[PDB]
């Protein structure tokens, strides 16, 4: 289950084609944004993708949101702590 | 019903359960096979960590489902 | 290697003492701010902590910034993908 | 030098190395003791993933340092 931006965009197209019985053709990834959230001992990531696809042989632009649950997991033994700032208030 | 539990080193253990079974009971079965105490056990299904109170059926776990096991050292 | 806010504040105080040859005495943690992000195949978390310590036997409030590297790790076999939104533009 | 490699199951491996050694060389040592191929090996020190080309002294890895090992599985 890869996390590369192009694979995520293709997942979006394949999932969209299946849900709405359409047949768009993936062309390119234009831009991507990622925001992450920590839930308990797991990590979640949201991907915001701008992509190129062909609807009727006509190239169009689409925006997709992909939610990845357990994109990461907490392992306490490997974490490394570093102090950046220490000041009185 | 039979379900699969997979370790981070790729080893797979087979379990016998029923949908009514709680997560605490599944951890107990894992403890008997692998000698790991349930308190030190972490179970992941569908991108979520399973809570002790709920049952297998609550998470919509079915035959041939695979769960992921993580240890607390 | 705990990620609990109280343990993190003690780390900040203990590290500050070693770094600046001082000896503040940790009392308690008041509040914390946390945000996480994915770096390569790892996750990092940044902590902003407000705590109480004793300078001369007098309690004071301090603000600390703690950077935790590899607070999480990417494990591909466990991630779960879901498409949330697909729209033209 | 003697360093420690720890698996996610809590197993600890003892190794013999010295600072001139590369990460690729450490992975080779791990394979000889534990039979795991280097491509499937991930090594963690000080919260970062170690690159094969560089040496232990580059990462300031020292006597009794502990490395963390994570496996890459196709499954």
């Amino acid at each position: 289950n890869s996390l590369e931006i192009e694979e995520l965009a293709r997942f979006a197209v394949d999932e969209h084609n299946k849900k709405e019985n359409a047949l768009l053709e993936f062309v390119r990834v234009v831009k991507a944004k990622e925001q992450s959230w920590k839930d308990d001992e797991l990590f979640d990531t949201m991907y915001y993708l701008t992509l190129e696809a062909k609807d009727g042989g006509k190239k169009k632009l689409y925006e997709a949101k992909v939610w990845v649950k357990a994109s990461g997991i907490v392992m306490y033994q490997m974490n490394f702590k570093e102090l950046q700032e220490f000041k009185p208030v | 019903m039979q379900i699969f539990v997979k370790t981070l080193t790729g080893k797979t253990i087979t379990l016998e359960v029923e949908p009514s079974d709680t997560i605490e009971n599944v951890k107990a079965k894992i403890q008997d096979k692998e000698g790991i105490p349930p308190d030190q056990q972490r179970l992941i299904f569908a991108g979520k960590q399973l809570e002790d109170g709920r049952t297998l059926s609550d998470y919509n776990i079915q035959k041939e489902s695979t769960l992921h096991l993580v240890l607390r050292l």
